[PDB]
Order: C-alpha cells, then sequence, then structure tokens
RNA sequence: UAAAUACCGGCACGAGACCGAUAGUCAACAAGUACCGUAAGGGAAAGUUGAAAAGAACUUUGAAGAGAGAGUUCAAGAGGGCGUGAAACCGUUAAGAGGUAAACGGGUGGGGUCCGCGCAGUCCGCCCGGAGGAUUCAACCCGGCGGCCGGUCCGGCCGUGCC
RNA sequence: CGGGCCCAUACCCGGCCGUCGCUGGCAGUCGGCAGAGCGAGAAAGAGAGUGGCGCGGACGCUACGCCGCGACGAGUAGGAGGGCCGCUGCGGUGAGCCUUGAAGCCUAGGGCGCGGGCCCGGGUGGAGCCGCCGCAGGUGCAGAUCUUGGUGGUAGUAGCAA
C-alpha cells in the first residue's frame, strides 16, 4: 500500500445543497423521523422551534 | 469498491480469465506503442493515418498570447448586452442605435453566421468578416474598427 | 433559513446564484390520481378471470 | 469530552504511563477517599494513603466494619497492607493480602504539618472553586 | 398436545443425501464443502457414468413446501420477547426459535410469552 | 433433442428504469397502469422513453420546439418531452407554448412563462389527457453527441470521414504519412 | 500492444518517479499556518493597513 | 405523500426485520406486523391499531385523526374497550365500516382483536 | 540581503475506516542480540498461570526423577514454556467387520447411539337439547370524543394564481 | 427369412425446479353513500336525457409485489447476471445479545437450503459478540521440486566392525 492512493472525493456545490435540501425536507415527516428511529410520538410540532 | 469487480467472480477458475492455451505472459507485443512500422503497422495505418513522417514549417518561439483572437457569431452577438437595450432600440422613434463592444465582451474578429434581428446597430469590433460586414449593413448600421 | 435557501420566487440572498430544486411530478397521490374521474373514464375494462 | 489538545486519550499511553510512572506518581495515584465525618469536617474528598492510617476495606473478600491500621504501602505493586488483613499459607505462616488503595476508605489521617498543609491546600481550592461557581 | 399448521401437505425431497466435494473421502485437508470441478480431465465434471452428482438446478425443491420443518412450520430466530408480537399474526403458518446466546432466565420469559400467544417454539425446554 | 439455436432467445431490452429515482420510479407506476389499462400508444412510447438512458433522451431545445410546433396544421397542441428542455440564445420571438417535460432549465421556463405559455408535469400531463389526445410527441437530436463523429468507416481507409483519437490537434499530429500524397500515399 | 480504435499515448512514467512523489496531505495545516502568520503581521503592524502598500 | 414516504422506507427502516426468508414490520399501529404499503402504520393519513390493553384485559382501539398530521402528540385518539368477545368484535366492525375509515382492513383489524382476546383468556 | 519554500536524520508531541505475535520495523521479550564468516558483512527464534503465589504444609513407596493421599483456589478440568488447546500422528476402552489393497456413486437390508420427553390421539366456528351462574341485552336520557358533510352556514390561512 | 421378446439421459403422458417469451393480468379491496361483469368467432355504450324488517360481504397488492399461459434445459477457453453465500473494518439502526455465561473449539444430536453455507441441542471454555441499511478492502486455496512450523511409514530397521 502507498501513501498516495486517492484518499478524497470531489462533490459539486450544486448537488451538496441539493443533498442538504432534501434532508431538510425529510427531517419535517414525522414518518421519516420516525422511520429513523427518533422517539417523537410526545413532541407537540415537529419542526420544532423553541424561542431565542 | 473491489467488492463489485470482475476479480471477485474470478476466484476458483484457474486461469483468472486469460485462458489457459495462450498465458497472461508479461510484455509479448512489445513495451509502449513500439512496433508501429513493423508488427503494429496495420493497427497504425488502420486507425491513424499521418501518425509518421514530417510536414509543414518550424517556428522556433511561438506565442499563444500573440496568436491570441476569439471569435463570436451574429446569433451570439445580440446575448452580449441586457435584453433591456433591445427591447428599447426596436420600442424607440428616434432611431438610435444601441453601441456593442465585443472587445469589452471578450471577443476581437465578429463573423456572420446567421440570421440577424432587423434593428439597427453599430458593432465595436477588432477584426470584421466580409459576410458579417455584408449582414450588419442588410440590417442597415455601422462596423467599426478599434485597436 | 428560508433566507439561506430561498424560495420558489425568491433567491436565496445568502448564496451568491443560487434557487431551490424543481419537482419533477408535483402531485405524488399516486393513489388519488389512480382513482379520479378524468382519468378513470378513459379505461377498458379489467380482465381478472383466471384462466 | 476533552478538548486540550496536549494530553491523550490513547489507551495504550495511559497504560505505559501509569505502570511506568515514578514514586512520586504512584503516591498520588494510591489515593483513597476518607470517610463521611473527615470529609465533613475537612471539606476534602481524597488524599494520598500513609504507612499509618486507620482505614475500612469497602470491597472485595475481606470488606467490613472493621478499623485496621495500614502497615506498608507497596508501591512497587500498587497495594497496602493492613494490620489485620491476612491469610493463612500452607506452612502455617500468615502473609498479607494486598488491597488497592482505591477500595479502601481512611478512617483516621496521620496528622503531621506536611499533611495539614495539603489539607488546608485542598480545603482553599474547593472553597474559591464554590465561590466562583456560584 | 403439540400445536398444529394450518395445512400439512405431503413433503417431497427430491434428495436426501448431500453433495460432498469430489475426492475429498481419500483426504482430511478436503472438507466436503461443495466445490465445482474445474480440472480439465476431471470425470466428474465431465460427467462420466458412476461418479460424485453435481448440484444442478433441477435439483430445486417445491415452492409450496419450501423451507418447511418436518413439523410443517418455518422457523423465525428471536432473541427477546418484543419479537413474538410479530409472529402473533403468523399464528399457524410460522414457529419461533430462540437464538443460543439467550440466557436461561430471558429463555423462561420468552417460552412464557409464547405459550400465552400460542406460538409454537422448536427448542422450549433448552437450558432450564 | 431439438435442433435450434439459443443464440437470440433472449431479448435485450430494458424492462424498468436503471435509475434509482424515487420520482422517476413514481411516474413509471402511474404511465404503466395507463399503458396496460388503455389501448393509446402514446403511453407505452411514453414509458419505453422513460425507461431509456440519459445518452437516449437527449435535450431538446426551444428552436427545435418552435419550429415543430410552428409546422402547419398542429396549432395550439401540447408538446411532450421525455427528455429535457433547454433554452435557446439565437432565438428573438417565443411563441404562446404549451409544454410537458421531465425538466426545462431556469431561463428556459422564464422565456416561456414570460411569453405565456404552460409548462407541465407528467401526472399533470396524465391528469389533463390520459389517452395523450390532442398531443406532439418529440425528442432531441439522438446524434448530437460528439462520440458519434468517431464511429463508423475506420480513418485511413478510403471514403471515410471518420475523426481520428489524437490527443492534440496540430500540424505536427497526425498529418503526414497516411493523409498527404507526398508522403507516401493518401487513401 | 495497440488494440482496435483507441488513441495512442505517451505516459511521462519511465523514470524513477515513485521516488518524487510530492503529496499533499499538509495542505489544511500550510493553510493554517499562513492564516496564523497573516493575523500575527497584521496584529503587529497596528493601525497600518493590513495588506501592506 | 404516503407513496413518496413509503418510497422512502420500503427497504431502509429501523422497524424492518429481515431474516429466515421473511420480512416484517414492527412499527406500532401496523396489523399483520407486515413490510407492506397497505398495512404501513406510519405513512398513511388514517390507520388503526389493535393492542392489548395496560390492565391485561380487553383491547385498545387506536384511530388517527383528520386534522394533526404534523402534531404527533394530539394525532391519535385511544380508545379502551373491555367488554365480550363478540361485542368488541362489532364495535371494532362499526368504528370501521359505518365511518369509513379506511375499509381496506377492518377484517385484519377483527383477526387482531380476536387473537388479543384469546391471548387474554388464560391457558389451560 | 529577511518572507513565502524543502525535510523518511534528531528532541518532544498528537492522531488513525492501518497490523494484531508466520502480521506490524529484522527487533512487542537481556535484538543489531545469540550465532556464522579471516574480513567486507550476514543475522534469527522467542508474548499470555491466577483476581491475589494463596506456587501444593504434612503422611507415605522409592537413591531419585517420579507417584498415591491432604490442602489453596470458583477452576490444578489454571501446577512455574502453566489462558483457550484444533489437525496431522499415537495409546486405550466400546461397537462392528476382515482371502481379489483401501477407498467411492446409486439402491436396499440389518444393527446401533440418540430424538419425539410419542404409547389411547387433533381440533376451530354455527345450530338443537340438557342441566347451572350473572347486573345482563335492546330501546331510552345525560356527558365526552371521533368520521363525513352544509347544492351555496359563518370565519380563517395558503399559491411553483391573477387583476 | 417369419412371429415374439430385452433396453438409452432418444420419443409419448404426467409431477416438480429454473430460464426465455406473451415487453401477458391485477390500483376494481369503486359495499347500505352498495348492487358484484368484462373469455368471447367476427369494430365500437350494464350511455344519458327530449317529444310522438334484520346492519352483513374469506385471502389479497414487500407493484423491486403476486398471479397465469406456452416453449426450452450439453458444455472447455471466454463473457455476463443473481447471491437472505462467506471474511475484516467504518457510518446509521436493532430501548439487540452477554458472568443465570461472549468469542473459539469438539459432537453416533434435530433440521433448513440445488449449492455456497446456515440455525438450534449437548460438552468445554471464561469476556466480549451479532442481525438489517449503506461504505471500504492486504476479502475465500489442494496443488506453485510454494514459505514457515509440526507429525508419520520406513523402523526398534541400517548401524554403534581401521
Ligand atoms: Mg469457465
Ligand atoms: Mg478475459
Ligand atoms: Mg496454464
Ligand atoms: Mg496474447
Ligand atoms: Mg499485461
Ligand atoms: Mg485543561
Ligand atoms: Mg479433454
Ligand atoms: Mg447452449
Ligand atoms: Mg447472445
Ligand atoms: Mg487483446
Ligand atoms: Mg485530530
Ligand atoms: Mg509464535
Ligand atoms: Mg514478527
Ligand atoms: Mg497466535
Ligand atoms: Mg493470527
Ligand atoms: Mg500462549
Ligand atoms: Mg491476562
Ligand atoms: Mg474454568
Ligand atoms: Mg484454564
Ligand atoms: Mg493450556
Ligand atoms: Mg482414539
Ligand atoms: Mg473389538
Ligand atoms: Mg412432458
Ligand atoms: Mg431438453
Ligand atoms: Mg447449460
Ligand atoms: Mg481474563
Ligand atoms: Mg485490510
Ligand atoms: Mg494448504
Ligand atoms: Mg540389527
Ligand atoms: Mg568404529
Amino acid at each position: 500500500t502507498k501513501t498516495w492512493r486517492r484518499w478524497h472525493r470531489r462533490v459539486n456545490t450544486t448537488q451538496k445543497r441539493y443533498a442538504i435540501c432534501s434532508a431538510l425536507a425529510a427531517s419535517a415527516l414525522p414518518a421519516l423521523v420516525m422511520s429513523k428511529g427518533h422517539r417523537i410520538e410526545e413532541v407537540p410540532e415537529l419542526p420544532l422551534v423553541v424561542e431565542d | 469498491p473491489s467488492r463489485l469487480r470482475k476479480t471477485r467472480k474470478l476466484r476458483g477458475h484457474v486461469s483468472h480469465g486469460h485462458g489457459r492455451i495462450g498465458k497472461h505472459r508479461k510484455h509479448p507485443g512489445g513495451r509502449g506503442n513500439a512496433g508501429g512500422m513493423h508488427h503494429h503497422r496495420i493497427n497504425f495505418d488502420k486507425y491513424h493515418p499521418g501518425y509518421f513522417g514530417k510536414v509543414g514549417m518550424r517556428h522556433y518561439h511561438l506565442k499563444r498570447n500573440q496568436s491570441f483572437c476569439p471569435t463570436v457569431n451574429l446569433d451570439k452577438l445580440w446575448t452580449l448586452v441586457s435584453e433591456q437595450t433591445r427591447v428599447n432600440a426596436a420600442k424607440n422613434k428616434t432611431g438610435a442605435a444601441p453601441i456593442i463592444d465585443v472587445v469589452r465582451s471578450g471577443y476581437y474578429k465578429v463573423l456572420g453566421k446567421g440570421k440577424l434581428p432587423k434593428q439597427p446597430v453599430i458593432v465595436k469590433a477588432k477584426f470584421f468578416s466580409r459576410r458579417a460586414e455584408e449582414k450588419i449593413k442588410g440590417v442597415g448600421g455601422a462596423c467599426v474598427l478599434v485597436a | 433559513l428560508d433566507d439561506l435557501y430561498g424560495t420558489w420566487r425568491k433567491a436565496a440572498s445568502l448564496k451568491s446564484n443560487y434557487n431551490l430544486p424543481m419537482h419533477k411530478m408535483l402531485n405524488t397521490d399516486l393513489s388519488r390520481i389512480l382513482k379520479s374521474p378524468e382519468i378513470q373514464r378513459a379505461l377498458r375494462a379489467p380482465r381478472k378471470k383466471i384462466h | 469530552m476533552k478538548f486540550n489538545p496536549f494530553v491523550t486519550s490513547d489507551r495504550s499511553k495511559n497504560r505505559k504511563r501509569h505502570f511506568n510512572a515514578p514514586s512520586h506518581i504512584r503516591r498520588k495515584i494510591m489515593s483513597s477517599p476518607l470517610s463521611k465525618e473527615l470529609r465533613q469536617k475537612y471539606n476534602v474528598r481524597s488524599m494520598p494513603i500513609r504507612k499509618d492510617d486507620e482505614v475500612q476495606v469497602v470491597r472485595g473478600h475481606y470488606k467490613g466494619q472493621q478499623i485496621g491500621k495500614v502497615v506498608q504501602v507497596y508501591r512497587k505493586k500498587y497495594v497496602i497492607y493492613i494490620e489485620r488483613v491476612q491469610r493463612e499459607k500452607a506452612n502455617g505462616t500468615t502473609v498479607h493480602v494486598g488491597i488497592h488503595p482505591s477500595k479502601v476508605v481512611i478512617t483516621r489521617l496521620k496528622l503531621d504539618k506536611d499533611r495539614k498543609k495539603i489539607l488546608e491546600r485542598k480545603a482553599k481550592s474547593r472553597q474559591v472553586g464554590k465561590e466562583k461557581g456560584k | 398436545a403439540a400445536l398444529r399448521p394450518l395445512v400439512k401437505p405431503k413433503i417431497v425431497k427430491k434428495r436426501t443425501k448431500k453433495f460432498i466435494r469430489h475426492q475429498s473421502d481419500r483426504y482430511v485437508k478436503i472438507k466436503r464443502n461443495w466445490r465445482k470441478p474445474r480440472g480439465i480431465d476431471n470425470r466428474v465434471r465431465r460427467r462420466f457414468k458412476g461418479q460424485i452428482l453435481m448440484p444442478n438446478i433441477g435439483y430445486g425443491s417445491n415452492k409450496k413446501t419450501k423451507h418447511m420443518l418436518p413439523s410443517g412450520f418455518r422457523k423465525f430466530l428471536v432473541h427477546n420477547v418484543k419479537e413474538l408480537e410479530v409472529l402473533l399474526m403468523c399464528n399457524k403458518s410460522y414457529c419461533a426459535e430462540i437464538a443460543h446466546n439467550v440466557s436461561s432466565k430471558n429463555r423462561k420469559a420468552i417460552v412464557e410469552r409464547a405459550a400465552q400467544l400460542a406460538i409454537r417454539v422448536t427448542n422450549p425446554n433448552a437450558r432450564l | 433433442g431439438v435442433d435450434i439455436r439459443h443464440n437470440k432467445d433472449r431479448k435485450v431490452r430494458r424492462k424498468e428504469p436503471k435509475s434509482q429515482d424515487i420520482y422517476l420510479r413514481l411516474l413509471v407506476k402511474l404511465y404503466r397502469f395507463l399503458a396496460r389499462r388503455t389501448n393509446s400508444t402514446f403511453n407505452q412510447v411514453v414509458l419505453k422513453r422513460l425507461f431509456m438512458s440519459r445518452t437516449n433522451r437527449p435535450p431538446l431545445s426551444l428552436s427545435r420546439m418552435i419550429r415543430k410546433m410552428k409546422l402547419p396544421g398542429r396549432e395550439n397542441k401540447t408538446a411532450v418531452v421525455v427528455g429535457t428542455v433547454t433554452d435557446d440564445v439565437r432565438v428573438q420571438e417565443v411563441p404562446k407554448l404549451k409544454v410537458c417535460a421531465l425538466r426545462v432549465t431556469s431561463r428556459a421556463r422564464s422565456r416561456i412563462l414570460k411569453a405565456g405559455g404552460k409548462i407541465l408535469t407528467f401526472d399533470q400531463l396524465a391528469l389533463d389527457s390520459p389517452k395523450g389526445r390532442g398531443t406532439v410527441l418529440l425528442s432531441g437530436p439522438r446524434k448530437g453527441r460528439e462520440v458519434y463523429r468517431h464511429f463508423g468507416k475506420a480513418p485511413g481507409t478510403p471514403h471515410s470521414h471518420t475523426k481520428p483519437y489524437v490527443r492534440s490537434k496540430g500540424r505536427k499530429f497526425e498529418r503526414a504519412r497516411g493523409r498527404r500524397a507526398s508522403r507516401g500515399y493518401k487513401n | 500492444a495497440p488494440s482496435r480504435n483507441g488513441m495512442i499515448l505517451k505516459p511521462h512514467f519511465h523514470k524513477d518517479w515513485q521516488r518524487r512523489v510530492a503529496t499533499w496531505f499538509n495542505q489544511p495545516a500550510r493553510k493554517i499556518r499562513r492564516r496564523k502568520a497573516r493575523q500575527a503581521r497584521a496584529r503587529r503592524i497596528a493601525p497600518r493597513p493590513a495588506a501592506g502598500p | 405523500s404516503a407513496h413518496l414516504q413509503w418510497m422512502v422506507v420500503r427497504n431502509c427502516s429501523s422497524f424492518l426485520i429481515k431474516r429466515n426468508k421473511q420480512t416484517y414490520s414492527t412499527e406500532p399501529n401496523n396489523l399483520k406486523a407486515r413490510n407492506s404499503f397497505r398495512y404501513n402504520g406510519l405513512i398513511h393519513r388514517k390507520t388503526v391499531g389493535v393492542e392489548p390493553a395496560a390492565d391485561g384485559k380487553g383491547v385498545v382501539v387506536v384511530m388517527k385523526r383528520r386534522s394533526g398530521q404534523r402534531k404527533p402528540a394530539t394525532s391519535y385518539v385511544r380508545t379502551t374497550i373491555n367488554k365480550n368477545a363478540r361485542a368488541t368484535l362489532s364495535s371494532i366492525r362499526h368504528m370501521i365500516r359505518k365511518n369509513k375509515y379506511h375499509p381496506d382492513l377492518r377484517m385484519a383489524a377483527i383477526r387482531r382483536a380476536s387473537a388479543i382476546l384469546r391471548s387474554q383468556k388464560p391457558v389451560m
């Protein structure tokens, strides 16, 4: 093995932002959150917002 | 991902996909692209015609910066300015024509490839072609030279 | 967050040039689409007789 | 979580340091908690063990409520010997059973000037810490 | 009174012997785990008369009886009590199977819950 | 003991999209149902094209779209593309168009809307016209890719205008022996 | 040996190229060091423009 | 929507058990406890769930309301039923059929109710 | 003539989708050591009792190694190259068999060691009849919750809607 | 030259397995707000209008799913597909397993899969291990007069005789 194996990868900014948007959109669905496994049953509203 | 490659499916087969009769030897044809005239000659002729020999003159100290000359076409000519300019020019009644600076945009020579909308213009270019100038005149307008 | 990632009409202001990605299909309620009058009108009768 | 970029989380490095610490670091490692009454009256939670302190055994086969006097602190093997924590050998000789100081609670300290200085230093540090915290 | 499945068809297996690796009887370094012979002169590969058979696809069992235990059920590995409500509604077709790693105190509870729920257990008195 | 050959028994066509796009799979489900339950071949062609790879559904430009929609007879119909509709810059006047496509570039969308047309998705198309009645089915130039200038009769062969694979274009790069009449032969 | 239609190439790997292979694993460290030296110089020259003359 | 959520969770959920050539889903409101679009208990606007009462007698029937989709805390209304078997079955059957509350699964609901009542019945 | 630049040696450091004692440095251990060569040079093998030595007092046969008892330990089935302890190979016990070397595939038969904790044989719903016991059914009243609506009830919010 | 008879993996009938094709069928589970259908030689409506008591109805559809029709099945060199085949490590997940006993090892025990292999039972052992979704690789041995280590038959033999 050599140290100059291609360790790192390169991703376009447009699709990185695409993935962030998709993750945020999925994080607002109780079905998806409970499928991920969080115990959000007693949470009042899923996009949980608290004051400053 | 080495788990998706052909080497994982060749485990168990004796020859690893390279045949028993003619083994996988080391360099059975020569290193690199040698033999281009003797035993790879017809490959070189059938896919690389003109690969051998000399042709033309030699230039000792070339300067791409010296030879630099970008070109634009009349098809793309009107895209170099805001379409607000085109709307105002086609709307007004005085007849004043907008000014285009292909040098400012980043072009030097203007080639005339396609249609030009019927609207008077003035083009400030470094070089012109005969047909580009003819089409600009046929639209009705001027070509000026800049340095 | 809205200012960060922009809206459908308003592009992101904290990104030099960014706007939200578009949808290839809008109505994702496939069952609602299938059992709608306009579609259900233009079908042939189902064949569910096992031969 | 540890944020100091100059101390290790390396298991091997921590084990090597612990098992190769010199004697004056062995002393610091060999610390035992004071009893409830001593802790209340000194505001100090722990004290490195000494040769002649009365202690109790809290865990193991010898756990109980008896007060035993330390005999010797065997820093090389990380164990301490108490005056009546011992078993019977084959021939009939009674040898001591080593116990780690972390499983032992101190009952009455052996006070001298330096020990008192250590106690007052620790008490002052806890007082300033509590003043800062509250 | 053991529990019965919904239906108990006559299970037919096209073969009951196992396919042993060729020439594994003559060596100890060679396990019986089947490896396909690839030799140029191998009579087993060439399918000579009276040799070891090879696992064709034509030996595949009936899909209606595939994986059915001789009791008529199909096995399901379970590790704790919460995985028996899974088989609650597959009562007559599927049995339960406690892992080897579960300890006796939990095996007792699993067996008791399964007896309550009428789910069959294939190893009900394993450790005790 | 049957005298048949099994070379071409297995067809090679695509039975499903290769992609894992969930939206594309939802569209494929919808149009599978439509093409199975109707007697219109528009749906069959549409899902055939939905199955295809990106190279087999090239982008379609506003220039081609406008020309093909301004062809006589096919007025105020809906143009359907199973590919991408892309903005064209050397066009000046955009008519009121009616477009359905998998995706439209941002500037082309702006041009179409400002002209005053409408852009649809395929589910909206299925709701508007389940049988595809009153539609114009178009597709971009399949042979616009640059790889097709390298295919065909090999170069260095008479009457073959096939581009060669050269690392760079210039005077010293593959122009002497097989290309000149002075340097031996010209094919 | 060339095979069918391809583009014949000239890789410059006939020297002892593996002896000289300059990796860039210390690139983030170099960026951090450059930025820290930049801040140090800027704070050293207290009121003067940070970008020199 | 339900179909989109199913396309997300059909193979990458935390309630999914895949062993012994069998597949199962362990979300709370899933009758028949099977990985299925129809019987999934999370992705639909309206589901039901038959669970045994914590008292150990009777069943609890869960209905999902119409308004609070994004409000998990006040989304499921629970109905505890402690009666005899036939009338419990009749009550569940009416709650489904008369309300027309996702009628695809009334038979599955009453099968689960009968199983739970049998389980609550002491063993011989 | 400083800076931006290079660094498999050295003094300290920190970390790892790395190897885990035939691996990783040759070197996890008294390793450039033992040893070999006249010399230049060549160059290994080798980790693990237990939590704690509590490392087997004492009795007895023998010159003794070595045994039989006793004892420690949770465990000697951990007894100073002692965690776990596989294969090749060997001894013994039990069973079977034995003039075409042994061995093998297909089909049966015979005998074994074990399993079923088999040995009076399944049940699940509806109806008729016989004996029993209940807070006990329908309808009605009060209260709470929920689902679908008001052709076109009043009030809100939202638009990849417009004016 | 005549009747009869014997049998191959060939041919016929039947069952099961897989592949290929029909780019076949199924969103119609439209149920008291209801009215059960699309298989039958021969195109296209269970078309709309205008005048002459008792409260009931199995399974289904991980649509990457299920179901139905036919045909087909040799294979070295070689190609491709599917692995709920196997090994080590990482990101998530299993309110996972574990001193009332993990890994590993042995097993005339019970089984599953065509197979790669896997799951239980018994014993030993004494501290850690695994399932599913993805990611990565120093990832699977019967051979190389292969490397290292150990052990056999020869064999209680040749020999211990200047
Ligand atoms: Mg082959
Ligand atoms: Mg090959
Ligand atoms: Mg060979
Ligand atoms: Mg060759
Ligand atoms: Mg080669
Ligand atoms: Mg600190
Ligand atoms: Mg041959
Ligand atoms: Mg063939
Ligand atoms: Mg072919
Ligand atoms: Mg070749
Ligand atoms: Mg770090
Ligand atoms: Mg070793
Ligand atoms: Mg080593
Ligand atoms: Mg080892
Ligand atoms: Mg190893
Ligand atoms: Mg060892
Ligand atoms: Mg240890
Ligand atoms: Mg033990
Ligand atoms: Mg041991
Ligand atoms: Mg041992
Ligand atoms: Mg033996
Ligand atoms: Mg015998
Ligand atoms: Mg047949
Ligand atoms: Mg055949
Ligand atoms: Mg074949
Ligand atoms: Mg241990
Ligand atoms: Mg590795
Ligand atoms: Mg080997
Ligand atoms: Mg002799
Ligand atoms: Mg002699």
